[PDB]
């Protein structure tokens, strides 16, 4: 959690600072316009119904997923729909990634959820 | 009460709306009184527009108070109310004018009264 | 009284929302309009290039524009915002253009007067100075066939022979915060430059026909640089000022709170203290 | 008397939201004036001096001419005058008006009364 | 005794245009720290210089307490304090600084007190 929690935090406070004077559509220049699509992703990604617990595992796959930008093509309604597919796809076919992040604590190679990830947004959006 | 669980979907949706376009319009009334309203954009005057019309709708007249201004009064069943407010949110009665919606019951009597209106 | 300070404290805080309103408006205005300037710069410069060039390069003396002639009547063009609180930004170029013409010939006669804006037009009014031409209400966002029948009018006063000399009075947008007044005369053309290339031209028309066209063009397009550079200080002169009017009702808004829990905490514990009092002297 | 409260208490209320903001008046849209000129007019019949109590039907026939506009176009200050004028004016010639509320105290004889005072504001 | 049935139509009218006008700038000074005082209308710029020359024509120096004011100390009658106030709320010394108005007992005073400066 750690790994990608410092991200997290970084871009929230970018997003949270220029969201106010950024309340019009487009007149901010591409490098605040970047700031501010990743805090509103990162938000929806912070959204969650009740009495609907989400497990460290998927919170890390998730969470790494807005992070890294793999989001920032993603229309924002889609977010959370985007989020429920996602995740039982890694459960359904890739169970190897989420015993590895119970069993380490940490991630060593992140090189095999980059590919099985691909392949979902390729597939199906 | 107010949660998807309790009330229907259609109902928790259109509550939701009315919420937001009245809080929009309480966004903008200062912009409207200091700056000409030629000024506000076309989605922002719909906006106006439509908050102007839902904020009387929500009036009604009632029985016991007949004898003060002489309206007969009404009773409106949730499903008349949810399909009001509704029909005014997705834009399909917007050519009838904001006095047709003040004291009227459901909304079939406030496009009766735009004609009684002569409009 | 705590009323006092507490119906101040509402009052100060729907003067804020009043000002930070007016202020994010017209942040967004001053972003288009510093664009909107810069983007005509080209055509501005290209004009400018063909009439110097064509004038200049043995485009005769003679011409009314272009020659000398003695001055009695001159005309005076002043530019003004159709809404205020933007500071000084009228007050600085309503009392220049006051004080040039009382230095020479204050008598209203002498003078012609013509203005921008209805906060220019109102002050000359209460002034008793009259006008000759008016244009209000233009849009935040002008383009050049809103001007186009002052701008046409204006320059056609002097061709007609009626100015001897005709001035402009606006401010110019130096930077983002400081912004200053200035003056600079329409016709006759004084600002000469040197035959060092020229641009390819029709031989079968006189160079009057074409000077009475092309350097009207070039005055006209100017009125309209000076309304462009006029909107860019006047939406940068009414957000600074704003933003400083939001920081003003801002620090108001701190202090009265500060006085508003003292004299409320104050009251609180003397309540307290009765009721010791009280029941203690049962 | 209450038909005519009832556009007091409207134009009134009215002003009231637009005073809060009423601080610049030079920007304000001409629409929004319309608002703030008629709130001046009403606020100033409202003024009255110590031990002048009006009788109804004169109350009724001034505050019927500033809720229907008959107001709106005389002067702010001006206003205070030209209430004792024409209330002089109505007791002193056509009496009829004041004779009529005070037995049926329910109006709707109006067309006369509009007519009546076209004549006062003609020239006073 | 502030009735009009105990003092005179002129002085009732005088000291009505006096307390006006002084709530009147009473209820600008929160517009004028917010705002600069060029955007205040005419109307409000002659109030708020009405009313600081009437808060000081308000002072006078005193017999009793010349250790403290400096000044030899002055007694003013009902006709010339009327009669002066008077003549500031119409306007006809808009062009005397406001400084002229300070420790004067009469309006006669105040005229020759901006003599004494030029």
């Amino acid at each position: 959690m750690k790994q990608v929690a410092g991200k997290l935090r970084l871009d929230l406070a970018q997003y949270r600072e220029l969201q106010a004077f950024a309340q019009f559509a487009s007149d901010l220049d591409e490098a605040t316009r970047a700031q501010l699509e990743r805090g509103q992703r990162m938000t929806e990604i912070l959204k969650q119904p009740q009495y609907s617990p989400m497990p460290v595992e998927k919170q890390v796959v998730i969470i790494y997923a807005g992070t890294n930008g793999y989001l920032d093509d993603i229309p924002v309604e889609k977010v959370k729909e985007f989020e429920d597919g996602f995740l039982e796809y890694i459960e359904s076919k890739h169970p190897d990634i989420l015993e590895e992040i119970r069993e380490k604590k940490a991630l060593d190679d992140e090189l095999e959820e980059k590919l099985k990830k691909a392949i979902k947004e390729f597939k199906a959006t | 009460i107010m949660d998807p669980r309790i009330v229907s979907e259609e109902h928790y949706e259109v509550a939701r709306r009315v919420r937001e376009i009245l809080q929009r319009y309480k966004d903008l009334q200062d912009i409207i009184a200091i700056l000409g309203m030629e000024e506000l954009s076309e989605e922002d005057k719909l906006i106006v527009q439509r908050a102007r019309k839902i904020q009387r709708f929500l009036s009604q007249p009632f029985h016991v108070a007949e004898h003060f201004t002489g309206r007969p009064g009404k009773y409106v069943p949730i499903e008349d109310t949810i399909r009001g407010f509704k029909e005014i949110l997705d834009g399909k009665l917007d050519d009838v004018p904001e006095q047709a919606f003040y004291m009227v019951g459901t909304i079939e009597e406030a496009v009766e009264k735009a004609k009684k209106m002569k409009k | 009284s705590l009323r006092d300070i507490k119906t101040r404290i509402n009052a100060t805080k729907k003067t804020s929302q009043i000002t930070k309103a007016m202020e994010m408006v017209s942040t967004s205005k001053l972003n288009r309009a510093e664009q909107n300037a810069k983007s005509f710069v080209p055509y501005m410069e290209k004009i400018q290039e063909v009439v110097a060039n064509v004038a200049l390069g043995a485009g005769g003396a003679s011409h009314p524009m272009l020659v000398s002639r003695p001055v009695k009547k001159t005309g005076y063009l002043v530019i003004t915002s159709d809404r205020g609180l933007a500071g000084a930004y009228n007050s600085n170029v309503l009392r220049l253009v006051y004080q040039t013409i009382q230095k020479r010939h204050a008598c209203p006669d002498e003078y012609a007067i013509i203005v921008i804006g209805r906060v220019g037009l109102s002050f000359f009014r209460k002034r008793n100075m009259p006008v000759i031409l008016d244009i209000t209400r233009l849009p935040d966002q002008p383009s050049f066939a809103d001007i186009k029948e002052i701008a046409r009018k204006t320059v056609g006063l002097f061709a007609d022979g009626t100015f001897d000399e005709l001035y402009m009075y606006y401010n110019h947008y130096v930077s983002a915060i400081q912004q200053e007044v200035t003056e600079r005369k329409l016709l006759p053309l004084t600002d000469l430059a040197e035959n060092k290339q020229r641009t390819v031209y029709e031989f079968e028309p006189s160079q009057e026909e074409c000077l009475d066209v092309l350097l009207p063009q070039y005055a006209e397009s100017l009125i309209y640089g000076a309304l462009l550079d006029a909107k860019a200080s006047e939406h940068a002169a009414r957000m600074t000022a704003m933003k400083n009017a939001t920081d003003n009702a801002n620090e108001l808004i701190r202090t009265l709170t500060l006085s508003y829990n003292r004299a409320r905490q104050a009251a609180i514990t003397q309540e307290i203290t009765e009721i010791v009092a009280g029941a203690n002297a049962l």
